[PDB]
RNA sequence: ACCUCGAUGUCGGCUCGUCGCAUCCUGGGGCUGGAGCAGGUCCCAAGGGUUGGGCUGUUCGCCCAUUAAAGCGGCACGCGAGCUGGGUUUAGAACGUCGUGAGACAGUUCGGUCUCUAUCCGCCGCGCGCGUCAGAAGCUUGAGGAAACCUGUCCCUAGUACGAGAGGACCGGGACGGACGAACCUCUGGUAUACCAGUUGUCCCACCAGGGGCACGGCUGGAUAGCCACGUUCGGACAGGAUAACCGCUGAAAGCAUCUAAGCGGGAAACCUCUUCCAAGACCAGGCUUCUCACCCUCUAGGAGGGAUAAGGCCCCCCGCAGACCACGGGAUUGAUAGACCAGACCUGGAAGCCUAGUAAUAGGUGCAGGGAACUGGCACUAACCGGCCGAAAACUUAC
RNA sequence: AAUUCCUUGUCGGGUAAGUUCCGACCUGCACGAAUGGCGUAACGACUUCUCAACUGUCUCAACCAUAGACUCGGCGAAAU
RNA sequence: GUCAGGUAGAGAAUACUAAGGCGUACGAGUGAACUAUGGUUAAGGAACUCGGCAAAAUGCCCCCGUAACUUCGGGAGAAG
C-alpha cells in the first residue's frame, strides 16, 4: 500500500511494524476495537492484506500470515472462520467509525471493525 | 496572425527524428477547443477571443457558468480563459460557437508554453535561490545551512525591500520559450512538445504560437 | 568530468605515466572538463627515460572519462579510468602511439592525427 | 531578543481576539425510535447503529 | 491507455527484435563525415533497458583493453542499420548499475545456453 | 575632543548584498609621429560580468595557469541578537633584552568558555474582516511594480585590398561553444526503512523443516514511484521612438564664412516600449454577459429593528504531484475521490511441497516460478448521507 | 633558532606556485656552557611539515528514518 | 561493601536471553523551513579552512617476512 506520508505514525518502522502487526492480531482475535482514528485509516492496509491472503487457502499463505503477525490462534481462527466467510466479497472487508474525541487528549477516535453484513 | 490553443499534460516521452536523432517529448493533450466569446474594441476595449475546455457533468457546474455557456450555445466545459488578439483582421476569422482543434499548428514552428509549476513547499533560502551553504565542520555553531548577513548597521538600518530570501516556491505560472512542435495529429488532437514545460501530470498548459522567432 | 586537484591516468607513450591536473580550460570560471576539452596537467611521475620529466607544465587533451557524457543520439560514456593525452600548442600530440580506445568527440574537435592514430575509435 | 516596552491595551487585546472557537452545526437521526444529535461525519453510523453516543 | 499509442503509430518502426539486459550486441552507426556517408561497427552488452512505448531506450558496453566503452541507443533509432545481437545473455540484474566497479575478470557476462 | 566609559564588541575568512562612476571588458565616436593588423590618448556610457590556486591569521603583497576583465571606492575600514577565534586582547610558561629586585617589552613562541525562546519597525510568503451602492459566477483590459539584459572560436568573402617583403584588412553572413537563470524526470545517475534476496550471532514458535524478533534497517547486493543534478530542453533578441558624444544641409547676424540661434537629420549594451511574472485595496476602487429580480411581522407611519427565501456560499466527508495551520483543486449514488479485487507493466530471480540422483553438505524437474507500495483500466465490495447553517434595491437633480 | 626588528635575509630540497618546513652560510640588533650547552635510543591525548589509503571538509549539494520546530487538547514560565 | 546464570566468547568488554524488575507520570496528528542525532551518495580526493577540526579508514586469530637508529632492552603489532 501507500506508505504515511508525513513522519510515521509511532516514530520508527521497527515500532510501526510492531505496532500494526498488534493492532492486526487484536482486531482479527475480536473483532470491534476503538483506536486511534488515523491508526485505523493506516491499519486498513495491512488487514485487507491479510483478508486478500486468506482468500486462497494454501501452505504458503499459512507461512506468509505467520511471518506477518505471529499468533498460531489467531491465523487459525483468521484462515479458519474468517477466510471462508469472505470468499464471495471481492474488497471492502473493515468499516471506519469515529466516535467521540478523548478525553485525555482530544485525539480523534475511530471504532474500526470487520463487516458481518453477510 | 496569431494562434493559440488549450492541453493538458498527460506524460513526457521521446520520439525519433528524420536526422537520425532522438528527442526527448513532452504529452501534450491539446483536446477540443469552442470559442464561447468574441471581443471588440469598440464594444468593450480591446480584442480577444475566449475559450473553454473540458466535460463536465450539467450538475457539477455552478448555475450561472451554466447559463452563460447556454447564451454562448456550447455545452459546459470544465475550465475557461482567454487568447488575445493583436489586430480585427484576425478577430473576424473567428465566431462564437466555433470549435478548434490541433491541426491549426503546422510542425516545424516554435510554440510557447504556458502552465503552473510543481508546489514544491515552503523551501528554504539555499534550495530557493540557489545560495551558498558554509562548513559543515570546523566549528560550525549551528549556521550550517540559513543564509545570514543581510545588510548594513545603522545606515540604513534596514533589508533593502526586495532582499531575495526564504519563502514559498512553486504553484504558480511560469512559462517556456522557443520549443520544437515534433508531431501533431488529426485524429483525437494530441500534440507533441519535444523538450520538458512545466505543469504537472494531468495538468492544465496552454501553448500559443512563439512570439520570439514568429 | 576533470577538476582541479585531479588525478589522472597517462594514455600516451611520451614517457608520463601519471598526471595531476592544473587547471581546466575554456573560460572564466571553468568548472568541468568534458572529452575533448583541452586543459592544463603536470607530470607526477614518468619513465626514467621519457622525453618529459616530472614537474613540468604541460597542455593535455582529456579523452577517457569515468563519468557519462551524451551523444546526439543519447549515447552514454563510462570508461574505466580518467586519461589524458599530451598535447602541444600546435593542437598535436607529443607521442607517437597510443594506449587504449578513444570517443567519436575528438573528431568534431578537429583533433585528427590522436582519432586517426588510435587503436579503434568507439 | 526580547521586548523593550510594554505592548498596550489595543494592541494586546485586538490580538488576542482573533484567537477564538468556532460552533458546528448539528445533525438529528432517527434511531431506535429516539432522534439524537451527531455531526454529519456520523449520520451513516448512526442510522445503521454502529457509533456509540453515551 | 498512453492515449500517445495512435501518435507513436505513426513513427512506430518495425522489425524489432527481442532482446534484455546482459545480452551481447553490435550496433552500426551512421556518421556523416564531410559530406560522405559510412558505417561503423560498435559491438558491447546491454546494461539497462527503460521502454516508452515508440520509446523503448537501451544501452550498449563494451570492453577495449581493460577499459569499457559504450554507446546508448533507443530501440527504434533510424541510426541504427541491424541490432544483431550475439548470445542472449543470464543477468541477475535486469538493470547492470554495478558493472560500474567491477576490473576485469570481474566485469564478464554470463551467456544463457 | 562634540555624541557613546550605569558598555557603540575589534582585524581577517564564510554567506548575503546594495550604491556612485574617477570604467576592466563588452558598446559608439575625435586625433596621431594610426601603410594593414597590432596601438597610444580623450569623450559618452553603471545594462551585465569581473578566476581558481601555493604562501602567511592576514589586509596587502609575491608566484602558478586561463579568460573579456580578474575595477576603484562608500555602505559603524558593509555585515558576530548570521557563523569562525587564526592574531590583536586577561589569568601559565619560556626564550632574548631592560631592571640587583617585584615586573615589563605595538619582540617572539603553545593551548586558552563568543550567551540571548523576536515586542516593534523592516522583509520574505500565506491567512481573517470590511467597501467598491440589490445580491452572486466567471472572464478580464490595464495605470502601476518585478524578473532578465553575459559572451568565445572557426569557415567564406579574400590571402583579395594593402604592404618592398614579412605580414595581413573593415563590415556581414553561416556554424559550433562556454558561465548564468528558468523548467522537467524521457534518457543516465543519486536516494529509496511496509519491495526482494544472500548472510554472522542470539531468542522464540511442541520436533525438525520453515519462519520471524533483536544486534546503527544486524551487515550487504539491488531496486517501482516520488524528490533531485552530474541529466535534458529553452532564454539573454530582432525591430520600432526620442537621446549622450560625434558627423551633416541651407543658412545670416558680420555681402564671406559658419551643424544653429529658425528649421530638416543621422547617431550606442544608456532611456521608453518589445520578452516573462504580479497587478482594479489602482479609493477615478474599472468593463461584458449569465442567474433569483418579491413574502412578511414589529416599533409608529420618518425611518429603523426582527423573521421567512432563491442564485450562490459555508460547514462536514474522501483526498491530491496543493499544503506549517490556513488557502487552492477534484467528487459525493443521476458517483470512480480514497480503499481493495482482477488484469497488465515494473521490481525481484527459480517460492512451499513432492519426487529423483548423490551417505552427506546439494542439484534437478514440476515452472519465464514465488513475493511485491506510489504506474493504467474494469468492477461499488467499503467509506463520503432520511441536512443543517449563512445569504435580495434609502433615494434625489439635468438632458434625451 | 621557543631568541633575527629590516626579515618573506641569501643559497639548495618538496609542489604549479611554499611569508610555514627541512638543510646549509654567519650580517649572533639581542646564543652560550649547572637561572647549563650540544646530541641522544625509548616515550609523549606536546609543537611544525610532507607522504600512500581513506573519505560530503570541499567542488555542489541531494535524498532518507528519527527528536523539536507546525495544529489541536492539558498545565503553564522569564529576561525587558 | 556483598551475590556474578546460558549461548558466542580471551574475558566482569560486547550482542541476545532466564530468575527478577521496568516502558519513569504530558499526548494525538501533519513528507515546511531550520536546528539537533544518524545512513547513503555519480566522480575528483584536502582544490574550503589557520590545521585532514570533524568525518572517513584500518582494526581479530595463526602463520611468512620486517629498515634507518640505539643506552643492545628496543624500535616492532614496524611496513606488507
Ligand atoms: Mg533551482
Ligand atoms: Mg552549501
Ligand atoms: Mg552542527
Ligand atoms: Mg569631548
Ligand atoms: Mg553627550
Ligand atoms: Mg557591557
Ligand atoms: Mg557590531
Ligand atoms: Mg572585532
Ligand atoms: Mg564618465
Ligand atoms: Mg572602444
Ligand atoms: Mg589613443
Ligand atoms: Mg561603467
Ligand atoms: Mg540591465
Ligand atoms: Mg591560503
Ligand atoms: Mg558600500
Ligand atoms: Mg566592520
Ligand atoms: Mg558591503
Ligand atoms: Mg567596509
Ligand atoms: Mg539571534
Ligand atoms: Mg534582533
Ligand atoms: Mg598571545
Ligand atoms: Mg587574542
Ligand atoms: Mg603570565
Ligand atoms: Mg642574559
Ligand atoms: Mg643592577
Ligand atoms: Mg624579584
Ligand atoms: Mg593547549
Ligand atoms: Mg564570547
Ligand atoms: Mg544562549
Ligand atoms: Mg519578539
Ligand atoms: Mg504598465
Ligand atoms: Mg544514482
Ligand atoms: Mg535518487
Ligand atoms: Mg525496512
Ligand atoms: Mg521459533
Ligand atoms: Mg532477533
Ligand atoms: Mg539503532
Ligand atoms: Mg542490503
Ligand atoms: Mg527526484
Ligand atoms: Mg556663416
Ligand atoms: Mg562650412
Ligand atoms: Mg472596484
Ligand atoms: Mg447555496
Ligand atoms: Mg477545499
Ligand atoms: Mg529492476
Ligand atoms: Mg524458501
Ligand atoms: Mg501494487
Ligand atoms: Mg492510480
Ligand atoms: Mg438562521
Ligand atoms: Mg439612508
Ligand atoms: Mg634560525
Ligand atoms: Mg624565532
Ligand atoms: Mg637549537
Ligand atoms: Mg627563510
Ligand atoms: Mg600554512
Ligand atoms: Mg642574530
Ligand atoms: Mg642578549
Ligand atoms: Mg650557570
Ligand atoms: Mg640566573
Ligand atoms: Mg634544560
Ligand atoms: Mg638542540
Ligand atoms: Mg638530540
Ligand atoms: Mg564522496
Ligand atoms: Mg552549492
Ligand atoms: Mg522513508
Ligand atoms: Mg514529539
Ligand atoms: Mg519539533
Ligand atoms: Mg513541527
Ligand atoms: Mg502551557
Ligand atoms: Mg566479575
Ligand atoms: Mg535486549
Ligand atoms: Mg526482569
Ligand atoms: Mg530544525
Ligand atoms: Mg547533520
Ligand atoms: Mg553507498
Ligand atoms: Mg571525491
Ligand atoms: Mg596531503
Ligand atoms: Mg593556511
Ligand atoms: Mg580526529
Ligand atoms: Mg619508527
Ligand atoms: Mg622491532
Ligand atoms: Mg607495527
Amino acid at each position: 500500500p501507500k506508505p504515511t506520508k508525513g513522519p510515521r505514525l509511532g516514530g520508527s518502522s521497527s515500532h510501526q511494524s510492531a505496532l500494526l502487526a498488534n493492532l492486526a492480531t487484536s482486531l482479527f482475535e475480536h473483532g470491534r476495537i476503538k483506536t486511534t482514528e488515523p491508526k485505523a485509516r493506516a491499519l486498513r492496509p495491512y488487514a485487507e492484506k491479510l483478508i486478500t491472503h486468506a482468500k486462497k487457502g494454501a501452505l504458503h499463505n499459512r507461512r506468509e500470515v505467520m511471518k506477518k503477525i505471529r499468533d498460531k490462534d489467531v491465523v487459525h481462527t483468521l484462515f479458519a472462520e474468517i477466510g471462508p466467510f469472505y470468499a464471495d466479497r471481492n474488497g471492502g472487508y473493515t468499516r471506519i467509525i469515529k466516535v467521540e474525541n478523548r478525553k485525555g487528549d482530544n485525539a480523534p477516535m475511530a471504532v474500526i471493525e470487520l463487516v458481518r453484513e453477510k | 496572425a496569431r494562434k493559440g490553443i488549450l492541453g493538458t499534460k498527460l506524460g513526457m516521452t521521446q520520439v525519433f527524428d528524420e536526422n537520425n536523432k532522438v528527442v526527448p517529448v513532452t504529452v501534450v493533450k491539446a483536446g477540443p477547443n469552442v470559442v464561447t466569446r468574441i471581443r471588440t474594441t469598440e464594444r468593450d476595449g480591446y480584442s480577444a477571443v475566449q475559450l473553454a475546455y473540458g466535460e463536465i457533468s450539467p450538475r457539477k457546474v455552478i448555475k450561472p457558468v451554466a447559463g452563460q455557456f447556454a447564451a454562448a450555445g456550447v455545452n459546459p466545459r470544465r475550465h475557461v480563459a482567454e487568447l488575445r488578439l493583436d489586430d480585427e483582421a484576425a478577430v473576424a476569422e473567428y465566431e462564437v460557437g466555433q470549435e478548434l482543434t490541433a491541426e491549426i499548428f503546422s510542425d516545424g514552428a516554435y510554440v510557447d508554453v504556458t502552465g503552473t509549476s510543481k508546489g514544491k513547499g515552503f523551501a528554504g533560502t539555499m534550495k530557493r535561490h540557489g545560495f551558498r551553504g558554509q562548513g559543515a565542520a570546523h566549528g560550525a555553531q549551528a549556521v550550517h545551512r540559513r543564509p545570514g548577513s543581510i545588510g548594513g548597521c545603522a545606515t540604513p538600518g534596514r533589508v533593502f525591500k526586495g532582499t531575495r530570501m526564504s519563502g514559498r516556491m512553486g504553484n504558480d505560472r511560469v512559462t517556456t520559450q522557443n520549443l520544437k512542435v515534433h508531431k501533431v495529429d488529426a485524429e483525437n488532437g494530441v500534440l507533441l512538445i519535444k523538450g520538458a514545460i512545466p505543469g504537472r501530470n494531468g495538468g492544465l498548459v496552454v501553448v500559443r504560437s512563439a512570439i520570439k522567432r514568429g | 568530468m576533470i577538476q582541479q586537484e585531479s588525478r589522472l591516468k597517462v594514455a600516451d607513450n611520451t614517457g608520463a605515466k601519471e598526471i595531476l591536473c592544473i587547471r581546466v580550460l575554456g573560460g572564466s570560471s571553468r568548472r568541468y572538463a568534458g572529452i575533448g576539452d583541452v586543459i592544463v596537467a603536470t607530470v607526477k611521475d614518468a619513465i626514467p627515460g621519457g622525453n618529459v620529466k616530472r614537474g613540468d607544465v604541460v597542455k593535455a587533451v582529456v579523452v577517457r572519462t569515468v563519468k557519462e557524457r551524451r551523444r546526439a543520439d543519447g549515447s552514454y560514456i563510462k570508461f574505466d579510468e580518467n586519461a589524458a593525452v599530451i598535447i602541444k600548442n600546435d593542437n598535436d600530440p607529443r607521442g607517437t602511439r597510443i594506449f587504449g580506445p578513444v570517443g567519436r568527440e575528438l573528431r568534431e574537435k578537429k583533433f585528427m592525427k590522436i582519432v586517426s592514430l588510435a587503436p579503434e575509435v568507439l | 531578543a526580547v521586548p523593550k516596552r510594554r505592548m498596550s491595551r489595543a494592541n494586546t487585546r485586538s490580538r488576542r481576539a482573533q484567537w477564538k472557537a468556532e460552533a458546528p452545526g448539528l445533525v438529528t437521526v432517527s434511531v431506535a425510535g429516539q432522534q439524537r444529535k451527531v455531526p454529519r461525519r456520523l449520520l451513516k453510523a448512526a442510522r445503521l447503529g454502529l457509533v456509540d453516543l453515551d | 491507455m498512453n492515449t500517445l499509442d495512435f501518435v507513436d503509430q505513426a513513427s512506430l518502426r518495425d522489425d524489432i527484435p527481442t532482446f534484455s539486459p546482459g545480452d551481447t550486441v553490435n550496433v552500426h552507426v551512421k556518421v556523416i563525415e564531410g559530406s560522405k556517408e559510412r558505417i561503423q561497427v560498435f559491438k558491447g552488452v546491454v546494461i539497462r533497458r527503460q521502454g516508452g512505448g515508440i520509446s523503448e531506450t537501451f544501452t550498449v558496453r563494451k570492453e577495449s583493453y581493460g577499459v569499457g566503452v559504450e554507446r546508448t541507443f533507443p530501440v527504434h533509432s533510424p541510426n541504427i542499420d541491424h541490432i544483431d545481437v550475439l548470445t542472449r545473455g543470464d543477468v541477475r540484474r535486469a538493470k547492470l548499475y554495478y558493472l560500474r566497479e567491477l576490473r576485469g575478470k570481474k566485469a564478464k557476462i554470463k551467456e544463457k545456453r
